[PDB]
């Protein structure tokens, strides 16, 4: 399931922001 | 009406943006409660007034590290900015000052939270949930645009809930003035509009876009492109595909096909009709729009709160000195703030 993928993911904990 | 509220509230901003209000503070002022969390040149305390007793969020930013990672700008655009809104879904600056080592801003404290902590959890939001959200989003997204204010960083991580379970959009560090397009890679990898990974000259659009992210997170539980690595998930954005939960209402999806567009002709938010077209579709059919500025409707989660100075819906920190140095740093970039 789309859920499960997510959450074996390594981006389910809080995101940081990119910049140049 | 709104044109008129907006064009005052435009007033009230100019005259604050052209005189920004500085050294409104001191650190001996305030007592360091707990680390709220923390970002690569800062992070935010809870912190208690001592003349007052009020509690506030206070954010600090240590100067060496701000220019070590080339934020100087952004920086002050977020001070100068956040110094001179004020709006029920966001937390203007009720000080603000500098020492030799950091830079200091303090806020109206939200005890609810972070969305994203609540989110993570529960799973998901319904729709009604998501959509009362939603709509402070969308209100805000009017006023600051109004404002010729880009936000540029939507994410649950950045929304606070508040005691009464309405949000605050919270962190302006890529919050800038801009009556054109601007440039700027800037943002966080899920969040960003097609035009920005490629490069383009962009607008306010991409706040719109963004809120499409957010309101397909908020209803999935999941971001609309997602992967292990931001590369890939650039390529998600770009390609002109998403897919939808079958749980999705149907005038969800159709917001959401509208909002997650890559023609910027067709994005809404973006078009002659501006924000109407947002607040006037089917799936805010049950939204009084007025009833949630005024914070009139009953919030569908309401947080535990179980005093003054309550810290239990956020994340443990470890505890780090505030130090300030006997010389001061970083003096002529930041003079202005
Ligand atoms: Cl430098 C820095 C430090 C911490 C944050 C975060 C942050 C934490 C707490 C608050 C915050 N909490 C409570 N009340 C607030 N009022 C204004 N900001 C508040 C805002 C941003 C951003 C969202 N994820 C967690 C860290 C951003 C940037």
């Amino acid at each position: 399931t789309t859920y499960a993928d997510f959450i074996a993911s390594g981006r389910t904990g809080r995101r940081n922001a990119i910049h140049d | 009406s709104v044109k008129e509220f907006l064009a005052k509230a435009k007033e009230d901003f100019l005259k604050k943006w052209e005189n920004p209000a500085q050294n409104t503070a001191h650190l001996d002022q305030f007592e360091r409660i707990k680390t709220l969390g923390t970002g690569s040149f800062g992070r935010v305390m809870l912190v208690k007034h001592m003349e007052t007793g009020n509690h506030y969020a206070m954010k600090i930013l240590d100067k060496q590290k701000v220019v070590k990672l080339k934020q100087i700008e952004h920086t002050l655009n977020e001070k100068r900015i956040l110094q001179a809104v004020n709006f029920p879904f966001l937390t203007k600056l009720e000080f603000s000052f500098k020492d030799n080592s950091n830079l200091y801003m303090v806020m109206e404290y939200a005890p609810g939270g972070e969305m994203f902590s609540h989110l993570r959890r529960i799973g998901r939001f319904s729709e009604p949930h998501a959509r009362f959200y939603a709509a402070q989003i969308v209100l805000t997204f009017e006023y600051l645009h109004s404002l010729d204010l880009i936000y540029r960083d939507l994410k649950p991580e950045n929304l606070m809930i508040d005691q009464q379970g309405y949000i605050k959009v919270t962190d302006f560090g890529f919050a800038k003035r801009v009556k054109g397009r601007t440039w700027t890679l800037c943002g966080t990898p899920e969040y960003l509009a097609p035009e920005i990974i490629l490069s383009k000259g962009y607008n306010k659009a991409v706040d719109w876009w963004a809120l499409g992210v957010l309101i397909y997170e908020m209803a999935a539980g999941y971001p609309p492109f997602f992967a292990d690595q931001p590369i890939q998930i650039y390529e998600k954005i770009v390609s002109g595909k998403v897919r939808f939960p079958s749980h999705f209402s149907s005038d969800l999806k159709d917001l959401l096909r509208n909002l997650l567009q890559v023609d910027l002709t067709k994005r809404f938010g973006n078009l002659k009709n501006g924000v109407n077209d947002i607040k006037n579709h089917k799936w805010f059919a049950t939204t009084d729009w007025i009833a949630i500025y005024q914070r009139k409707v009953e919030a569908p989660f309401i947080p535990k709160f179980k005093g003054p100075g309550d810290t239990s819906n956020f994340d443990d920190y470890e505890e780090e000195e505030i130090r300030v140095s006997i010389n001061e740093k970083c003096g002529k970039e930041f003079s202005e703030f």
